[PDB]
């Protein structure tokens, strides 16, 4: 209880709510799901001044993502869609459309905000560990075992982010990851130590 | 960096 509360306190210094009208209850639900992430990662995101921006409109309607209008995201080739249609972005920043958390809401992640925040942890906190030799070996064996083989199975950083989301979303996804991807699960367990 |  106290650890979840500490994580919510840390997130209060990371999450940026949109100006204007937005679904406050769903924004709170997204923060609560993010609070399941191990506090060491959250504290490191705060120290690096990473902001998790929750949005009520399209990502590319924000001034800082306007440059992505018409750009085809990695792994979205052939879909006829561009960044204008993507609900969640992670990496050097994090930007997330409120209401689009669940799989199928314009994206394929088990949870939008955990997946995007995993990219920021990978890139900012862990210095692109998903592209390290160690993780590439794990990805070579287990990277297709969550499905979405043309996305998760092709880009190790995507398999990392999705695995991270399974690890932290809830007890069921955590158990599913352990059964499907035992080496990835052990990798994530050891990373948090 | 950006990722979907
Ligand atoms: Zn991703």
């Amino acid at each position: 209880s106290t650890t979840i509360q500490q994580n919510k306190d840390t997130l209060s210094q990371i999450v940026v709510f949109p100006t204007g009208n937005y679904d406050k209850n769903e924004a709170n639900a997204m923060v609560n799901r993010l609070a399941n992430i191990d506090g060491k990662y959250l504290n490191a995101l705060k120290q690096n001044n990473l902001k998790i921006k929750l949005l009520s409109g399209k990502l590319t309607d924000e001034k800082e993502y306007a440059y992505l209008k018409g750009v085809v995201p990695k792994g979205w080739e052939g879909t006829g869609k561009t960044w204008d249609d993507v609900p969640g972005l992670g990496g050097s920043t994090v930007a997330l459309r409120i209401g689009f958390s669940n799989k199928g809401k314009g994206h394929d992640a088990i949870n939008l905000e955990l997946h995007a925040t995993a990219h920021a942890i990978d890139h900012i906190v862990l210095n692109d560990i998903s592209k390290s030799a160690q993780f590439k070996q794990i990805f070579a064996k287990e990277g297709r075992s969550l499905g979405n083989v043309n996305f998760l199975g092709v880009y190790p950083e995507e398999f990392f982010a999705e695995s991270f989301a399974y690890y932290y979303l809830n007890q069921d996804t955590n158990s599913k990851l352990k059964s499907a991807c035992p080496q990835t699960y052990s990798f994530l367990q050891n990373l948090a130590k | 960096e950006v990722n979907p």
